[PDB]
RNA sequence: CCUGUCAAACUCCAAACUUACAGACGCCGUUUGACGCGGGGAUUCCGGUGCGCGGGGUA
RNA sequence: AGUGCAAGAGCAAAAGAUAGCUUGACAGUGUUCUUCCCAACGAGGAACGCUGACGCGAAAGCGUGGUCUAGCGAACCAAUU
RNA sequence: UUAGGCGGCCACAGCGGUGGGGUUGCCUCCCGUACCCAUCCCGAACACGGAAGAUAAGCCCACCAGCGUUCCGGGGAGUACUGGAGUGCGCGAGCCUCUGGGAAACCCGGUUCGCCGCCACC
């Protein structure tokens, strides 16, 4: 890479379809996922926050408690277990 | 509408019926919200909450159900009001709800206002809502002082059908007086 | 139910194609193993295609093959009819062939390797680079196809 | 059906359109009340460089107000046909101009599921001069 | 400089001229030859020049086989025989030249040329039954100049 | 309206494929203790080649 | 269109425009991600909390500077609170 | 739902178009400014008070496919591309065979003129 930012090469999956364009429906930016629960990660290019870094887009992982009314997940990078600080409007449940 | 690329408004944005912006903070609260909306002739009050298919109603009140109680007066002012809102949130303290956030759609927080005078009457009615005393009307304005101090300007009866001449905001005393009676029929 | 028999050696072979036949329980060329014929199993012998030589034996064939190499989970002993009979769930060889090829029970479940280590077989095969329908001995056979290579492996 | 189809007049907008005002004075007269500035947007070279800056005013008149205002300013003109609108607007002169439409027009100029107005129901060139020339002079 | 240097498709697509600068012109005349006021379909014979190997043809390779393709017509239907002859192909890709050493090496731009897969037609001539022969001969000379090898191809017409 | 072509820094589309998590089968571990944790000792940080995909370069 | 400036991206009852008011560009202390994928490493950056004190709003709520990714600096020493 | 309120999905719902529907019921338009409130000017809007009139708007109901969109058939196409294998072919560029996957455009014919949830209601 050219340079090392965090948006760097999120061109692609941080944009949106045309059509999915404007704001993002409200009923998911204020559901209520439980400890335990799978999650999947992805970032909707409508919603500036909540989100967490781009390269976690795609995981999936299990809610452990909340910060605020951000969620903590907790997923593995590769052989390593973070946890990350996300809000629902980026979370949908596995299944 | 012109090509794949267009953008379509969410439904009731383009029937331009819900405020999203405004729906979006109005559920962060996690409180129930009471909507409170308006007709030329009549005056909504409902307690709704978040559903996986949509928002569910546990209890309202209708300006039009108030004469089940009396109410020989018109049904589009603030006595109405103030009264519909008591009226849901009665049945609402009924259905296990105590607390809730107003939710006053496309209308405008003017103060004095019915919607808020709906809040009045819900928080009346025993309901935890956050609000601004002095953003409500005067308890005369909400008994409807108002309306009769007009018709005393009279020469010609403010009511064309016959309920009074003078009016009677007593009426609305009389009203109040039926639903905070614990015998009612909710 | 299908026969599996390595042909080509693990030296250059991509690791999680080697993986694989070590999953399927060989690790050897010439190593035979049966495996039913599912969803599961059939991705696997599809990734192992062009290393292996698989297809459906006639119930004869595959009584030979078990006669002849077939063994204990552990130690030399013949699984021959008598063997079968003191240690399966069947009378004899034909008995035990017949299970399998219906795939209602395997080698293991019955106290037998999972791998059936054939002889090189007499006369040649017909070559380890090119698939069947070339003239090859890769990939998949016809029941008469297979039964001749187990057979001259026997 | 007609009567909810007949036409009306919803405003009469009297401007100046000056360039930097004391002229005010004499539409606030004209008219029967106050005015309004009027800025301008976007720098020129006639000295209209300032973005936000008194250039104009103007007169927004609705019911009587806008009748007692016509039944004297219309006088001071010869209607023509080119001179209308394809909404059936029309402006003449100090600019006056008029806005025509049929009752329900409150649908689409309301807050709560506003709507524009169908085109069957909007009004006419035609329907327009036919309303206006029906009140005290002629149309081309 | 050989075609040799460019004939091959390998490189990336490079035709974005918003960010490639001093691009040279093309030194091709026309792509549209003979009476090109006249419809295509007016015509009862329909032969095109098919490249048959996928490459790259420098614009002065377009040029010099156009040229030397369409000047034998003219010279054989005259300067306004009816026929309209077409060379469906530009050229956007850009060639570059590095002309230090291997070091800050990307070239400079110094020529285009257009990409052809196997298979397409490079020319395509419409003329009268009659004019056939003339234009296959044409054919004959513009694939002389272009570094594949072809197939003069007759379409519309079973007049043998 | 018709007619002739394109895109590493275009996209109304769109694979194969790679990838997170979970289940199932397989294989593996529970005296051969896997997975994981803590600690001692390194060597190593001139690599090369084939194949696939590449970027540069006439090569 | 506009949104201070590359480029890519976000935004319409707004994240833009206008008006008005206001100083959350606040103090203190953290959690997490990033810097450094995986996988250790400082300064720096960000996301998301809590405590305290405030601003606006009817209220939900928004404000941990600018819609997002650049705008940054150890020990020793000095000045400063 | 003999016309309502709040929504979910957010064009299958858009764009355009046709027909139908409301005496004390509903929604509207509509009538009207003493008040709460309001227009940097206008009761236009916002807010309030109200029924003389109306179904022409909106809205609701029934329907039309020309455009846009969704999905499906048949064809394009098992084509293009492609994961695995080859002492197959080709000067080479590149191609081919076997195995596992598999488009896009476009054409023709269907589909789509929203679906669903909670509440209230002759
Ligand atoms: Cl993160
Ligand atoms: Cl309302
Ligand atoms: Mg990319
Ligand atoms: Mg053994
Ligand atoms: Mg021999
Ligand atoms: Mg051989
Ligand atoms: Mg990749
Ligand atoms: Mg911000
Ligand atoms: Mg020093
Ligand atoms: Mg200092
Ligand atoms: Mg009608
Ligand atoms: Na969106
Ligand atoms: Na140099
Ligand atoms: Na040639
Ligand atoms: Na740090
Ligand atoms: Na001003
Ligand atoms: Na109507």
């Amino acid at each position: 890479p050219s340079s090392n930012g965090p948006l760097e090469g999120t061109r692609g999956k941080l944009k949106n379809k045309p059509r999915d364009r404007g704001t993002s429906p409200p009923q998911r930016a204020v559901e209520e996922f439980d400890d335990g629960e799978k999650v999947h990660l992805k970032i909707d290019p409508s919603v500036p926050n909540g989100r967490f870094h781009p390269r976690f887009d795609g995981q999936t992982g299990t809610v452990e408690g909340k910060q605020g009314d951000a969620y903590k997940v907790d997923i593995v990078d590769g052989g390593k277990e973070k946890t990350i600080i996300v809000t629902a409007a980026h979370l949908r449940r596995q299944e | 509408a012109t090509g794949p690329r267009y953008k379509v408004p969410m439904r009731r944005r383009r029937e331009a019926r819900t405020d999203y912006h405004q729906r979006l903070r109005l559920l962060k609260s996690g409180k129930p919200r009471l909507v409170a909306r308006k007709s030329n002739k009549h005056v909504r009050a409902q307690l709704v909450t978040l559903g996986p298919n949509g928002d569910d109603t546990l209890a309202s009140a209708h300006s039009s159900d108030l004469a089940e109680y009396g109410w020989e007066a018109p049904t589009g002012n603030m006595p109405s009001a103030y009264l519909t809102g008591l009226l849901a949130g009665l049945r609402a303290q009924e259905a296990g709800v105590e607390e809730a956030v107003l939710d006053i759609g496309l209308n405008s927080p003017t103060p004095g206002s019915k919607v808020f005078a709906i809040q009045e009457g819900a928080i009346d009615a025993g309901l935890d809502i956050p609000h601004n005393d002095d953003v409500l009307a005067d308890w005369q304005r909400t008994r409807g002082a108002h309306i009769a101090e007009y018709d005393e300007q009279l020469e010609e009866p403010l009511y064309s059908g016959d309920f009074d001449a003078a009016d009677l905001p007593e009426h609305f005393d009389e009203l109040r007086e039926t639903l905070l009676d614990g015998d009612i029929e909710l | 139910m299908h026969a599996l028999v390595q042909l080509r050696g693990e030296v250059n072979m991509h690791t999680d194609i080697q993986d694989t036949l070590e999953m399927l329980n060989i690790h050897h060329v010439n190593h035979c193993t049966l495996v039913p014929e599912t969803d599961a199993y059939r991705g696997m012998v599809a990734k192992v295609n062009d290393f292996v030589a698989f297809g459906e034996p006639s119930q004869e064939t595959l009584e030979t093959v078990l006669a002849t190499r077939a063994e204990p989970l552990e130690g030399d002993a013949d699984v021959d009819d008598e063997w079968v009979a003191e240690h399966t769930d069947y009378d004899d060889i034909s008995g035990l062939a017949f299970a399998l090829l219906s795939e209602e029970t395997t080698l293991r479940e019955q106290g037998l390797s999972p791998t059936l280590r054939l002889h090189p077989p007499r006369g040649g095969h017909d070559g380890v680079k090119h698939p069947v329908k070339e003239g090859g001995q890769l990939g998949k056979h016809d029941t008469e196809g297979i039964d001749d290579l187990l057979e001259a492996m026997r | 059906f007609h009567e909810m189809r007949e036409p009306r007049i919803e405003k009469v907008v009297v401007h100046m359109g000056i360039g930097h005002a004391n002229a005010e004075d004499i539409l606030g007269e004209i008219t029967g009340q106050m005015p309004v500035r009027t800025k301008a947007k976007r720098t020129v070279g006639e000295f209209d460089i300032r973005e936000g800056d008194p250039i104009g005013a103007k007169v927004t008149l609705r019911d009587e107000m806008a009748e007692e205002f016509l039944q004297t300013a219309l006088p001071l003109a010869e209607l023509a046909t080119s001179q209308f609108d394809d909404t059936g607007n029309f402006s003449f002169g100090l600019d006056v101009t008029v806005n025509l439409v049929r009752p329900g027009y409150r649908v689409a100029k309301r807050d709560k599921a506003s709507r524009s107005i169908p085109t069957k129901h909007r009004l006419n060139p035609a329907d327009a001069v036919a309303f206006i020339e029906s009140t005290y002079d002629v149309e081309v | 400089k050989p075609a040799s240097m460019y004939r091959d498709i390998d490189k990336p697509a490079y035709t974005r001229r918003e960010y490639i600068t001093g691009i040279p012109g093309s030194k091709i005349a026309q792509h549209k030859m003979g009476r090109k006021q006249k419809d295509a379909d007016d015509y009862p014979v329909q032969i095109s020049l098919i490249v048959e190997e996928t490459v790259q043809l420098r614009h002065g390779s377009l040029e010099a086989s156009r040229l030397s393709a369409n000047r034998h017509l003219i010279k054989e239907l005259g300067e306004e025989g009816d026929y309209k002859m077409t060379l469906r192909k530009f050229p956007h890709q850009v060639l570059r030249e590095n002309k230090d050493g291997m070091r800050a090496a990307f070239g400079k731009i110094v020529g285009t040329a257009a990409r052809v897969q196997a298979g397409e037609q490079l020319f395509t001539a419409y003329c009268n039954v009659e004019d056939a022969e003339h234009v296959k001969e044409a054919f004959r000379r513009a694939y002389n100049k272009i570094t594949p090898s072809c197939r003069i191809d007759s379409s519309p017409a079973g007049n043998a």
